[PDB]
RNA sequence: AUGGUGAACUAUGCCUGAAUAGGGUGAAGCCAGAGGAAACUCUGGUGGAGGCUCGUAGCGGUUCUGACGUGCAAAUCGAUC
RNA sequence: UUCAAAUGAGAACUUUGAAGACUGAAGUGGGGAAAGGUUCCACGUCAACAGCAGUUGGACGUGGGUUAGUCGAUCCUAAGAGAUGGGGAAGCUCCGUUUCAAAGGCCUGAUUUUAUGCAGGCCACCAUCGAAAGGGAAUCCGGUUAAGAUUCCGGAACCUGGAUAUGGAUUCUUCACGGUAACGUAACUGAAUGUGGAGACGUCGGCGCGAGCCCUGGGAGGAGUUAUCUUUUCUUCUUAACAGCUUAUCACCCCGGAAUUGGUUUAUCCGGAGAUGGGGUCUUAUGGCUGGAAGAGGCCAGCACCUUUGCUGGCUCCGGUGCGCUUGUGACGGCCCGUGAAAAUCCACAGGAAGGAAUAGUUUUCAUGCCAGGUCGUACUGAUAACCGCAGCAGGUCUCCAAGGUGAACAGCCUCUAGUUGAUAGAAUAAUGUAGAUAAGGGAAGUCGGCAAAAUAGAUCCGUAACUUCGGGAUAAGGAUUGGCUCUAAGGGUCGGGUACGAUCAACUUAGAACUGGUACGGACAAGGGGAAUCUGACUGUCUAAUUAAAACAUAGCAUUGCGAUGGUCAGAAAGUGAUGUUGACGCAAU
């Protein structure tokens, strides 16, 4: 789950997502969060755990 | 005082036609070659009801003569055309009910329909449902044609002028009562916002010329004559006489 | 209204936003006056006129 | 989403390129007022569309499995 | 058994609007609803809808007519002093 | 339990009954039944050829 | 005794919003909602509903084989087959005749 | 007086939608039957017309000159209509 | 409304359990439209607010929450709005919208300098805005959250655009065969141009069918009652989009040639322009079987245990009925001086430009396979507290779904599901009130006046005046009857009869007869007072929102007037301006 800029489409995200993290991205959902911020539901091919790429770039 | 009744229709906010549902305009082909050397054959593909209107209206399509196409025009439904009818336009065309012939070329007695007051103005003259005219004579230089039109007027226009043989469609429509409000209504209500009329006299002074007093009452001659201007004019309008109009009507 | 533009959607953000109380650390600064967020809004009390 | 019984036709599809993952499917039902029987549905996921077999024949039925492609995912049961 | 002495199809208006209203509509409400000669086809199966509007069942013809009969007087005499005068054009 | 009294003709006498006999049961609905009832027999009758189709045709009209 | 909800927004009783029952797997009751009725195409001669082809709403009309959308014979998804034989007739004896015509006023000009 | 802002109420036309328990009455059309020398007159059905009708919801707002009359309410509440 | 427990400093008011009730599917239920904008959800929490209280809240503090190729927008056109060459106007600006205008763009050929110049031929269509109810490409079921879902998850589809290749089809008779025909199909080339159709259309009526609901039988489970009675009462027994085969009223074809006229609808319409009959063709609304799909969901049992929470099972079956109810739809019929949108878009045909095989071509409207589908909305309320009424106001504010009995019924009255039990509280019961009732004998004497109140009332049967436009008046008036229980009679369906009847299944209607009671029985609910006249408006209809609903306005009918377009009436400062006018005297305008 990403906050993402309100000027970035669909395609946008999903190919930021690749170049900045190197994962396959299955689809984008997106939607506006009620404080004028995008939220992006990205989710991974199978080959990705996500939970692992969560921590590899340090959040948790 | 305020803007009486009848001044506040020209503006035309409220009282323009009730034009939704109408067929087209009712109009006579184009006076093109073939209409005014030889003529030319059509198919009554059609005849229709028109919103709002008295007569039928009949549905004629013709061929192109210029490019490969069918064109169709809105005729007024002559009575006695039908679907599948052949109407004929032309000079030289057959005196037959439902063709468009040019005043000159039928003979006196001839019963013609949607005449022309210039020729080419595609139908102007005996339009209404049972209304026709009559030509009475014709001057062969200067080619006019007298004709008598349905008020009783005898007008004398071009010989060229078209007009289609026959009566239109759908008369004696006004011999029977609309019975109630509501027949009147929903007859109105296909035209224009014409109907009820509240009549001057029961109005206020500010509305109209004929409102106020302590009884109902004109309270002047309603004849108001032409030169009365804008707000003046209701009643009886520049009359030339008044009251029953009894013995033999009928133009000498 | 249930189904906004997004220029509705915008501006019910941002009111959403400012309608929070007096960041109570102001309140320590120096020559500091604000006592309280003197602008608070209430969807049941004053409507914000689209 | 689509229904099956030329038993050639079936082998033809298992064998199509797009064709990776099959299932069998194991009912037990009756037979025409009476018994029981055991019936088989050979359900074949096409790239759109789901084809099913239904192979009625105990015998038939387990002839059919070792007939099945060797390179072929099929979900037992 | 005879349901109504005069008013037939008119008694639907009930009491209302006056004898004399009442019969002239009965009779042109009595032309109008009527089935006619096809001059087409030879059968019975001309009616109307839309005033002016005469159409036969079977055969599809469709004929322009008076408001509430098919054949108006006016329209009639009109037809045979069309056809007395195109016969002076031949003759 | 008021059901079956009711199947066997009860609770229905002038001082149960508050809609109309025509509210009740249509007029219509009676000719309706009836008149199909006949126009039935005739046909059967017919094509079994217990009557033929002259004393059909006059008896189609009186029902 | 199960009652039922709209599934779209529009909550008014419009041609666009009709409106079917339906039980489902789950064991209730839920709406479905239905496109409006197709209807028949129609003979350009006459204007019955031409037979032998399907009935669909028109974008569908896109979605089906040409088979679906005429018949053999000429004039096939356009005409009904009685005005064919009409317009067959019509312009089979009009040649004729048109033909009789002529060498009729032929002979007009050679005899006059 | 001058320059401006309003048809979110309401009045009227237009466009596009939507809505209205259950009863009474029994108009044309139609089928069969009876009388009569004739002209013609009758009867029983069928059918289901209407700015018809009893009456809810709806729309209205007649009376109590009812409640209230520093109100629930700057027009409302009850009954009746 | 009540009892108790929990919680808390504090409990009439919070939470939970129990009891009493309510809304009674025309909801106090389940959702939306407009409007609001976070009220949604969690946690914390009571200073102010919730006209008593408060531990509770739509409050306060802190956070979290709205996921789409298919739902909407987006596209299209409706009344309308409005640029543009222009024409007015000192001017802000007014007028005109295809309008006195040199108004613009697609298919592919030409290129092998090479990219797009020109060689054809079309089209003269001439902005654009305007519908979250009109038109319209395409999705379903199950599962899932504290709060999202036709959007997530799972499984199963479908549309559109872009690519495409393999298989099938087709051709040596190049552009498929079969059927007499209706027409059939997995396919079965088709430019310009033209033409047809679908989009695409009122209303009411009865009749036919579909679906969901309602009622009900047998069985397989679970629950309640059981002093006694009840093989009983309650409840589970489900099957989406999409796909294959099949399924139709109407329509149509072939054989045939009809008076002794026949077929036939509830409703009289059809036949020598070919009926009755026999055989065929078509639309696939809709239903059936199967795939989806039992693996889901539903209902039970049998063991496991602080946990994540499992695991093993079984059953999920077969039917009945119809003037039923809601809705859908069909073939008809009634009505009109009313005859009941438009455009986008999609298809078909007519046409035959062209291109195309024997040593191998044409084929992407047949099958299968590849990629992609953005942008914005998506929470919740929708109201006796989330909208407008200064407010948590007895007002106002568009709409879908809709169980059982009584009954004519969506009435009133009671119930199931669901939701409520919200409205300061306690003690008394004086006067006077407000709202609900009853009164001996009289019976309008009261009063401006029967104001108010009372009386009446359903249904079946009997009976019914003047007068009348013959339609009415009329429920005129006036009468009788009405429970329970136990019987009788009449009214139907479905199947074999050589080329009279039998057998079996399922419905409340109506009439008649006994018995019976403190003479009661439309037992609550529901439900007309009637008559004789005068004045007045014909009638239905309309108005003074907030003191006037009427005799006032309207109306049909009657009568008068103006006008043939170079016109009548009317608008504007003006105009190459406008209304009537998509008009034409059976018209428009004015009385
Ligand atoms: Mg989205
Ligand atoms: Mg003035
Ligand atoms: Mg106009
Ligand atoms: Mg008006
Ligand atoms: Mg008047
Ligand atoms: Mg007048
Ligand atoms: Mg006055
Ligand atoms: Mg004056
Ligand atoms: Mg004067
Ligand atoms: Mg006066
Ligand atoms: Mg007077
Ligand atoms: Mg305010
Ligand atoms: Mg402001
Ligand atoms: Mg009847
Ligand atoms: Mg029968
Ligand atoms: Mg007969
Ligand atoms: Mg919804
Ligand atoms: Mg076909
Ligand atoms: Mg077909
Ligand atoms: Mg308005
Ligand atoms: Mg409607
Ligand atoms: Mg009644
Ligand atoms: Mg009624
Ligand atoms: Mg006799
Ligand atoms: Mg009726
Ligand atoms: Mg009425
Ligand atoms: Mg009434
Ligand atoms: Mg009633
Ligand atoms: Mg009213
Ligand atoms: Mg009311
Ligand atoms: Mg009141
Ligand atoms: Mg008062
Ligand atoms: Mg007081
Ligand atoms: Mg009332
Ligand atoms: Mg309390
Ligand atoms: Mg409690
Ligand atoms: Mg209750
Ligand atoms: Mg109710
Ligand atoms: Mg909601
Ligand atoms: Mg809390
Ligand atoms: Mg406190
Ligand atoms: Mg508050
Ligand atoms: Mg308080
Ligand atoms: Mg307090
Ligand atoms: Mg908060
Ligand atoms: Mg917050
Ligand atoms: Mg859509
Ligand atoms: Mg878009
Ligand atoms: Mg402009
Ligand atoms: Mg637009
Ligand atoms: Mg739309
Ligand atoms: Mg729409
Ligand atoms: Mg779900
Ligand atoms: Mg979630
Ligand atoms: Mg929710
Ligand atoms: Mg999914
Ligand atoms: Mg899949
Ligand atoms: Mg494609
Ligand atoms: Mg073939
Ligand atoms: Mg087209
Ligand atoms: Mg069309
Ligand atoms: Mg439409
Ligand atoms: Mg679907
Ligand atoms: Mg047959
Ligand atoms: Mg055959
Ligand atoms: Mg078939
Ligand atoms: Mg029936
Ligand atoms: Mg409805
Ligand atoms: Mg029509
Ligand atoms: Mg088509
Ligand atoms: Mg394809
Ligand atoms: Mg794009
Ligand atoms: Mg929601
Ligand atoms: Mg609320
Ligand atoms: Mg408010
Ligand atoms: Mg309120
Ligand atoms: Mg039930
Ligand atoms: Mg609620
Ligand atoms: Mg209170
Ligand atoms: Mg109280
Ligand atoms: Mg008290
Ligand atoms: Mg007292
Ligand atoms: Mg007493
Ligand atoms: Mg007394
Ligand atoms: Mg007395
Ligand atoms: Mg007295
Ligand atoms: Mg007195
Ligand atoms: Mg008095
Ligand atoms: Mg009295
Ligand atoms: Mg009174
Ligand atoms: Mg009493
Ligand atoms: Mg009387
Ligand atoms: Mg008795
Ligand atoms: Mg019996
Ligand atoms: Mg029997
Ligand atoms: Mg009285
Ligand atoms: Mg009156
Ligand atoms: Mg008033
Ligand atoms: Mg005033
Ligand atoms: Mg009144
Ligand atoms: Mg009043
Ligand atoms: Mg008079
Ligand atoms: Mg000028
Ligand atoms: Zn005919």
């Amino acid at each position: 789950v990403f906050q993402v800029s309100m000027k970035a489409n669909k395609y946008q995200i999903k190919k930021a997502v690749k170049e900045l993290y190197e994962v396959d991205v299955l689809k984008v959902n997106t939607l506006v969060r009620p404080n004028g911020t995008k939220k992006a539901y990205v989710r991974l091919t199978a080959d990705y755990d996500a939970l692992d790429i969560a921590n590899r770039i340090g959040y948790i | 005082g305020r803007v009486i009744r009848n001044q506040r229709k020209g503006a035309g906010s409220i009282f323009t036609s009730h034009t939704r549902l109408r067929q087209g305009a009712a109009k006579l082909r184009t006076l093109d070659y073939a209409e005014r050397h030889g003529y030319i054959r059509g198919i009554v593909k059609q005849i229709v009801h028109d919103s709002g209107r008295g007569a039928p209206l009949a549905k004629v399509v013709f061929r192109d003569p210029y490019k490969y196409r069918l064109r169709e025009e809105i005729f007024i439904a002559n009575e006695g055309v039908h679907t599948g009818q052949f109407i004929y336009a032309g000079k030289k065309a057959s005196l037959n009910v439902g063709n468009v012939l040019p005043l000159g070329s039928v003979p006196e007695g001839t019963i013609v329909s949607n005449v022309e007051e210039k020729p080419g103005d595609r139908g102007a003259l005996a339009r209404a449902s049972g209304n026709y005219v009559i030509i009475i004579g014709h001057n062969p230089d200067e080619n006019k044609t007298r004709v008598r039109l349905p008020s009783g007027a005898k007008k004398v226009i071009s010989s060229d002028a078209r007009g289609v043989i026959g009566v239109i469609a759908g008369g004696g429509r006004v011999d029977k009562p609309l019975l109630k409000a509501g027949r009147a209504f929903h007859k109105y209500r296909l035209k224009r916002n014409s109907w009820p009329k509240t009549r001057g006299v029961a109005m206020n002074p500010v509305d109209h010329p004929h409102g106020g007093g302590n009884h109902q009452h004109i309270g002047k001659a309603s004849t108001i004559s032409r030169g009365a201007v804008s707000g003046q004019k209701a009643g009886l309008i520049a009359a030339r006489r008044t009251g029953l109009l009894r013995g033999s009507q009928k133009t000498q | 209204a249930a189904q906004k533009s997004f220029r509705i959607k915008q501006k019910m953000a941002k009111a959403k936003k400012q309608n929070r109380p007096l960041p109570q650390w102001i309140r320590l600064r120096t020559n500091n006056t604000i006592r309280y967020n003197a602008k608070r809004r209430n969807w049941r009390r004053t409507k914000m006129n689209i | 989403a689509r229904e099956i019984t030329d038993i050639k036709q079936f082998l033809e599809l298992t064998r199509r390129a797009d064709v990776k993952t099959a299932t069998v499917k194991i009912n037990k039902k009756l037979n025409k007022a009476g018994k029981p029987f055991r019936q088989t549905k050979f359900k074949v996921r096409g790239s759109s569309s789901l084809y099913t077999l239904v192979i009625n024949d105990a015998g038939k039925a387990k002839k059919l499995i070792q007939s099945l492609p060797p390179t072929l995912k099929v979900n037992r049961l | 058994a005879k349901r109504t002495k005069k008013v037939g199809i008119t008694g639907k208006y009930g009491v209302r609007y006056g004898s004399s209203l009442r019969r002239q509509v009965k009779k042109l409400e009595i032309q109008q609803h009527a089935r006619y000669d096809c001059s087409f086809c030879g059968k019975k199966t001309v009616k109307r809808g839309a005033a002016g509007i005469w159409t036969c069942s079977c055969c599809k013809k469709t004929v322009a007519g008076g408001a509430y009969t098919v054949s108006t007087a006016a329209a009639a005499t009109v037809r045979s002093t069309i056809r007395r005068l195109r016969e002076m054009v031949e003759a | 339990a008021h059901a079956q009294s009711k199947r066997e003709g009860r609770h229905s006498g002038y001082g149960k009954r508050k809609g109309t006999r025509e509210a009740r049961l249509p007029s219509q609905v009676v000719w309706i039944r009836r008149l199909r009832v006949l126009r039935r027999l005739l046909a059967k009758y017919r094509d079994a050829g217990k009557i033929d189709k002259h004393l059909y045709h006059v008896l189609y009209k009186e029902s | 005794a199960q009652r039922v909800t709209f599934r779209r927004r529009n909550p008014y009783n419009t041609r666009s919003n009709k409106i079917k029952v339906v039980k489902t797997p789950g064991g209730i009751l839920r709406a479905q909602h239905v496109k409006k009725l197709a209807t028949r195409p129609k003979c350009g001669d006459c204007g019955s509903a031409l037979q032998g082809i399907s009935t669909l709403r028109p974008r569908q009309y896109a979605t089906v084989s040409k088979t679906h959308k005429t018949v053999s014979r000429a004039y096939g998804g356009s005409r009904c087959a009685n005005c064919v034989k009409e317009r067959i007739i019509r312009a089979f004896l009009i040649e004729e005749q048109k033909i009789v015509k002529k060498v009729v006023k032929e002979q007009t000009e050679a005899a006059k």
